[PDB]
RNA sequence: GUGUGUCUGGGUGGUGG
C-alpha cells in the first residue's frame, strides 16, 4: 500500500523515488522518460516504481481511531 | 395417438377434447379450429383423430365437467360440487396467465388449442423440438422476485394470525388494539431466518451465502454468481453443459471445478438481467396500431395472420408484422412509453412474434448496425470523451437509438457482427 | 516431448500450427441457437470455422469464437471428470 | 483499574467501570475501542 | 384480498406503503450506518409501515402503523450510503469502491 | 405533440412536411413551456427525426421571433427539468444562428430566472454554450445575452427570497465570467492561430479583438449593474 | 507443603487435492 524500500529483485532503494515519479510525471515526462531521469536502469526497479499502487493515499482518507 | 392432458390438481389424466368441451364448445367443428388453424392440411387433421374417437361418451358441457370434476384430490360424491370443483380448477387453476377471472374461457381455449397445436406441429417435425438448456428458456430470480417470493407467504401468514385474533375476539364481543392485533416480529424474524440460514420458504436452501471478501474479485464474482438449482448428484450431464446461448451472458470459464461444474456461473461483463415492467403500456399501443385482439376476429383469419404474444400470454393476431416490428425497434430505440429491457422477438418461419416485459431475462448491450454502417459516429465518442463535463452518459448513448439491450431469445435472431471492419 | 517427460506431440501441434477441432459429445459444435452455433454465423453454416475448428494456434491466439468453442470443450472435459470419480469410487467400493 | 476506552466517533478516552453500559461519554456512541497495550512491544526489523 | 370478520361485522383494508431509512433503537431512533450494523452484529433493516381502514360508516384510519422490518440491501435507492460522494463515505468509514448489492 | 412526430413519419415528400412547419410557426407565433418541451424537447432518435428537425429549423430561419420564443421556452424547461435533447439543441442553433441577439437574449434571461430561482443549471447552460459555439458558430453572442438577462425577464422577482437572491448574485457573477466562454467557434480558432502565432492573420486578429472588447465591455456593465442588484453582495467577492 | 473441566447434536454453504 507505500511504496517499498528496497527492490524486491536486485535491492536499489526505490523508497525516495515514489514522490519524485510523480513530480516528473506531474511535469509530463513520460513515465519511460520519468524512470530513465530517476536512475532506475534495470527493469527491475522499473517494474518497482512502475506498478507500484498508492494505497496509503486512500487508507489516510479515513479517521484515526485515537487522537 | 389420442392427445392426453395432465390437468393440475387432478389424480388421473383426462383427454383433451373433454377439457375443451368442458369449456363450453358442444361443436366440434369449432374446437378443431382452434387447435387447426389450416383446414386445407389433412396431415395434423389426420393425427388429431384418434383423439376424437374418445368424444363418444361425452359430447354435453356437464358430463365433461362431471369427468373432470370427479378425479379430485377430494373426492366428489354429488353432482353439484364435482361441478363446482371442475369449475373452480379450469377457472383458477390451469392457465391463469390467460385469465383467472369470468369472460376468459374463450381466451383460454384459444391457448390450450394453440399448446396442442404446438404438440402436432413437434410430433409432425414441422416445428424444432424445444432445448431445456436455451437460456432464452431460463429467467434468473435476482434479489427481487426472492424477497417478493418470501414476502408473500409472509404477509399471508400475518393475515392468517390477524383473522385467528379477531374471531377469539369477536366472540367476547369486545373491540381491540389494532397495533397488539398486529404481531410485527414474524415478518421481521421470517425475512431475516431465511437471509441468515438461506432456507426460502417453509424445500430450497443455500439461496443466502455469505458474501465472500477474500479479495476484491472474490466479492465481485460472488455478487455477480448466480446459481442453477438442478441436481448436484444428478447423473445427467446435459445441464452443466456451456451452452451456446451463454454467449456474452455467462462467462465461459468462470464456474468451479468440484462437483458444481456448470450448475453454478458468473455474469458476464456486460450482462445485465431484466428487471420487469408492466405489459399494460404494450397491451394499449398494441390495439392503438391494428392489432386485432382475439375476442373480436373470426377464427380462420389466424390461418395466414401472425400471433403476437405478450409475457407469454397470446393477445390477438396481426396482418402484417414487418413494419409493426419496424415501428416497435423504432419506439424502443427511440425510449417512448416502451422501455429498452422489453424483448422482441419475430419467430418468421412460425408465424408468432412474442413480446416479453416479465424479469429474469438476461440481456447485454449491442452496438446497432444498418445499412452496413454503424449508428454511432464520431460525434457521440467526441461528446463521451467529455462525458465528465457535459454529462453526456452510457443512457444518452442508449437514449440515441445507438445501442440495445439484446435478449438471448431476441439474440436467435439478429445478424451479429464481431467488430466494425 | 521426445524425453518422455512430460507433453506429447499434439501439444507442440496445437502450440505452433493449429488447435484443431474443438467437440463436443464426440461431434462438432452443436447448432445451440436456432441452426447456428454462434449469432455472429449465418443460419445453416457447416464451415469449419463456423462448427468449431480453430485454425489458430495457442502462439497466434484464438480468435473469440474459436475461444468460446476451445471453453465449451473444456467444459465437457472437466464434467467428464466430475462424474467419472464417483461413478468409479463405487464400482471399486463394491469391487473390494 | 481506571480501564480507558476510546470512542469509535469522538476519539475520546472513557473511564469506563466494570458492568457499566457501553456509551460515550460526549455523543454516546455505542462503539468503544481500547487502548494499544503498555507492555513492551519489540519487533527485529526484518 | 381484504379480510373480512363479523351481529356487528368490520372490514379490514391496507391501502398504502410507508418504508422509512433504517434506524436504531434503548432511547430515542437512530440512524444505523452499514458500518454499525457490522460491528454491532445488527441487521440493516429498515421499519415497513402500512395504513389500514377499519370500517365498521365507522370508518376508522390507522394512518402509518408499524408491521414489521425488511432487510436493505446496501448501496441502493432505500440505503443510506445511496447518492453519497467518496468523501463523506469514507468519512462514515465505508469504502467508496465497494460495490454494495449485500444484505447484512 | 403533432408537427415532429409528423414530420419524421413522412421523412424517409417536402411540401407537407412545409406545411406541418409553417402551421407550426404561426401556432408559435400565436403562443407555459410544459408545451415546448413536449414539442421541441423531444428526443427521438431516428434520422428520420433529424430530417424533420432539419425542416422545422428551415421554418423557425422563416419565424425568426416566434422561433426565439419558443427556444427560450425550450431551454427554460430544459435547464428547469434536468433534461435535453439533440432537436431541442438543433432548434437553439437554429434560433440563435437566425436572430442575432433576440433568442440567446431571451433565453438566457430565462437561464438566469432559473438559476436564481434552482441550483444544478449552470454546468449544463456552459456546456449547452459551449456546444451551440462549437457546431453552429454564428450569431452565438452570450454577452448581449447575459447583458440582456440582468434587468429584463423578471430579474427583481426571482430574486425575492435571501437564497434565491444569493443564487442570482452568483449567477450574475457567473455571467461576468461566462464572456469567454459566450465567444465562437471563429474566435476559438483565431485563439488557436495567435498560440500559433501572434501576429498570423492580423484582420482576423482585430476583428476577434473587436468582438472580445465588446463582449468585456458588456461584462463590464454586468458587473457594474449587478452590485446594486445584490444587496448581500460581498465585498472582497 | 501443587495439578484436567476443554458445548455437544444436526443442517447449509464455500473451498483444497
Ligand atoms: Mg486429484
Ligand atoms: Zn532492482
Ligand atoms: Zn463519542
Amino acid at each position: 500500500m507505500i511504496i517499498p524500500v528496497r527492490c524486491f529483485t536486485c535491492g536499489k532503494i526505490v523508497g525516495n523515488k515514489w514522490e519524485a515519479y510523480l513530480g516528473l510525471l506531474q511535469a509530463e515526462y513520460t513515465e519511460g522518460d520519468a524512470l530513465d531521469a530517476l536512475g532506475l536502469k534495470r527493469y527491475c526497479c522499473r517494474r518497482m516504481l512502475l506498478a507500484h499502487v498508492d494505497l496509503i493515499e486512500k487508507l489516510l482518507n479515513y479517521a484515526p481511531l485515537e487522537k | 395417438q389420442r392427445i392426453v392432458a395432465t390437468l393440475p390438481y387432478i389424480k388421473q389424466e383426462v383427454p383433451i377434447i373433454i377439457v375443451f368441451r368442458a369449456l363450453g364448445f358442444v361443436s366440434d367443428r369449432d374446437i378443431l379450429e382452434h387447435i387447426i388453424y389450416d383446414f386445407e392440411d389433412p396431415e395434423m387433421m389426420e393425427m388429431v383423430k384418434p383423439s376424437l374417437d374418445e368424444a363418444f361418451v361425452i359430447q354435453e358441457q356437464n358430463v365433461a365437467l362431471n369427468f373432470i370434476g370427479s378425479r379430485g384430490a377430494k373426492p366428489g360424491v354429488t353432482k353439484e360440487k364435482r361441478i363446482k370443483y371442475a369449475k373452480e380448477v379450469l377457472q383458477k387453476e390451469m392457465l391463469p396467465h390467460v385469465g383467472v377471472s369470468d369472460f376468459c374461457e374463450t381466451k383460454k381455449a384459444y391457448f390450450l388449442g394453440y399448446m396442442v397445436h404446438r404438440l402436432l406441429l413437434a410430433a409432425l417435425g414441422r416445428r424444432e423440438l424445444d432445448d431445456r438448456d436455451h437460456y432464452g428458456n431460463k429467467r434468473l430470480d435476482l434479489a427481487g422476485p426472492l424477497l417478493a417470493f418470501l414476502f408473500r407467504g409472509m404477509f399471508k401468514n400475518l393475515l392468517k394470525e390477524v383473522r385467528i385474533y379477531a374471531q377469539k375476539f369477536i366472540d367476547r364481543g369486545k373491540d381491540f388494539n389494532l397495533e397488539l392485533a398486529i404481531k410485527t416480529r414474524i415478518i421481521s424474524d421470517g425475512l431475516k431466518y431465511s437471509l441468515a440460514t438461506g432456507n426460502w420458504g417453509d424445500a430450497r436452501a443455500g439461496v443466502s451465502q455469505v458474501l465472500n471478501r477474500l479479495t476484491f474479485a472474490s466479492t465481485l464474482s460472488h455478487l455477480r454468481r448466480l446459481n442453477s438449482p438442478i441436481g448436484r448428484d444428478g447423473k445427467l450431464a446435459k445441464p452443466r453443459q456451456l451452452h451456446n446461448t451463454l454467449w456474452g451472458m455467462v462467462c465461459p470459464a468462470e464456474t468451479p471445478e468440484g462437483h458444481a461444474v456448470g450448475l453454478v456461473k458468473n455474469l458476464a461483463l456486460m450482462a445485465y438481467i431484466s428487471v420487469g415492467s408492466q405489459p399494460s403500456p404494450i397491451l394499449e399501443f398494441l390495439e392503438e396500431w391494428s392489432m386485432e385482439n382475439l375476442e373480436e376476429i373470426s377464427p380462420a383469419a389466424i390461418a395466414d395472420a401472425t400471433k403476437i404474444f405478450v409475457n407469454g400470454c397470446w393477445v390477438g393476431i396481426h396482418k402484417d408484422p414487418e413494419q409493426l416490428m419496424n415501428t416497435l425497434r423504432k419506439l424502443r430505440r427511440q425510449m417512448d412509453i416502451i422501455v429498452s429491457e422489453v424483448s422482441m422477438i419475430r419467430d418468421i418461419r412460425e408465424r408468432e412474434i412474442r413480446i416479453y416485459t416479465d424479469a429474469g431475462r438476461i440481456c447485454r448491450p449491442l452496438l446497432i448496425v444498418e445499412k452496413q454502417k454503424l449508428l454511432l459516429k464520431k460525434r457521440h465518442i467526441d461528446q463521451l470523451k467529455e462525458r465528465e463535463y457535459n454529462n453526456y452518459s452510457w443512457q444518452d448513448l442508449v437514449a440515441s437509438g445507438v445501442v440495445e439491450y439484446i435478449d438471448t431469445l431476441e439474440e436467435e435472431t439478429v445478424m451479429l457482427a464481431m467488430t466494425p471492419d | 516431448v521426445v524425453s518422455g517427460a512430460k507433453g506429447s506431440k499434439i501439444n507442440i501441434s496445437q502450440v505452433i500450427a493449429v488447435v484443431g477441432q474443438q467437440n463436443v459429445e464426440g461431434k462438432r459444435i452443436p447448432f445451440g441457437f436456432k441452426h447456428r452455433t454462434l449469432p455472429h454465423f449465418i443460419k445453416d453454416d457447416y464451415g469449419p470455422e463456423s462448427r468449431g475448428f480453430v485454425e489458430n494456434s495457442y502462439l497466434a491466439g484464438l480468435t473469440p469464437t474459436e475461444f468460446f468453442f476451445h471453453a465449451m470443450g473444456g467444459r465437457e472435459g472437466l464434467i467428464d471428470t466430475a462424474v467419472k470419480t464417483a461413478e468409479t469410487g463405487y464400482i471399486q467400493r463394491r469391487l473390494i | 483499574q481506571p480501564m480507558i476506552y476510546i470512542c469509535g466517533e469522538c476519539h475520546t478516552e472513557n473511564e469506563i467501570k466494570s458492568r457499566d453500559p457501553i456509551r460515550c461519554r460526549e455523543c454516546g456512541y455505542r462503539i468503544m475501542y481500547k487502548k494499544r497495550t503498555k507492555r513492551l512491544v519489540v519487533f527485529d526489523a526484518r | 384480498p381484504p379480510i373480512d370478520l363479523q351481529p356487528p361485522r368490520y372490514l379490514l383494508k391496507f391501502e398504502q406503503i410507508y418504508l422509512s431509512k433504517p434506524t436504531h433503537w434503548d432511547g430515542a431512533p437512530s440512524p444505523m450506518m452499514p458500518n454499525e450494523a457490522r460491528l454491532r452484529n445488527l441487521t440493516y433493516s429498515a421499519p415497513l409501515y402500512v395504513d389500514i381502514t377499519k370500517t365498521v360508516q365507522l370508518q376508522t384510519q390507522h394512518q402509518k402503523t408499524f408491521i414489521g422490518k425488511i432487510p436493505i440491501m446496501l448501496r441502493s435507492t432505500y440505503c443510506l450510503l445511496n447518492g453519497l460522494t467518496d468523501r463523506d463515505l469514507c468519512e462514515l468509514n465505508e469504502c467508496p469502491l465497494d460495490p454494495g448489492g449485500y444484505f447484512i | 405533440l403533432l408537427a415532429v412526430q409528423k414530420l419524421e413519419m413522412w421523412l424517409q415528400l417536402t411540401r407537407p412536411a412545409q406545411d406541418l412547419l409553417m402551421s407550426v410557426c404561426m401556432n408559435c407565433n400565436t403562443h407555459d413551456m410544459d408545451v415546448i418541451s413536449h414539442l421541441i424537447k423531444i428526443r427521438l432518435k431516428p434520422k428520420v427525426l433529424l430530417n424533420h428537425f432539419m425542416l422545422c429549423i428551415r421554418e423557425l430561419l422563416s419565424a425568426h421571433k416566434d422561433n426565439l420564443g419558443t427556444t427560450i421556452k425550450l431551454v427554460i424547461f430544459n435547464e428547469l427539468s434536468s433534461a435535453r435533447n439533440p432537436n431541442n439543441m438543433q432548434v437553439l442553433y437554429t434560433a440563435l444562428q437566425h436572430s442575432s441577439e433576440l433568442a440567446p437574449k431571451f433565453l438566457a434571461m430565462v437561464f438566469q430566472d432559473l438559476l436564481t430561482n434552482k441550483d444544478d443549471y449552470l454546468r449544463a447552460s456552459r456546456a449547452l454554450l459551449r456546444e451551440i459555439i462549437k457546431q453552429t458558430k454564428h450569431e452565438i453572442n452570450f454577452q448581449a445575452f447575459c447583458l440582456g438577462l440582468m434587468q429584463e425577464r423578471k430579474e427583481p422577482q426571482y430574486l425575492e427570497m435571501e437564497f434565491k437572491e444569493r443564487f442570482v448574485v452568483h449567477i450574475t457573477d457567473v455571467l461576468a465570467v461566462s464572456m469567454m466562454l459566450g465567444i465562437t467557434a471563429q474566435v476559438k480558432e483565431a485563439g488557436i492561430a495567435w498560440d500559433k502565432g501572434e501576429k498570423r492573420n492580423l484582420e482576423v486578429l482585430r476583428s476577434f479583438q473587436n468582438q472580445i472588447a465588446a463582449i468585456q465591455r458588456d461584462a463590464v456593465w454586468w458587473l457594474h449593474t449587478v452590485v446594486p442588484s445584490i444587496s448581500k453582495l460581498a465585498p472582497k467577492d
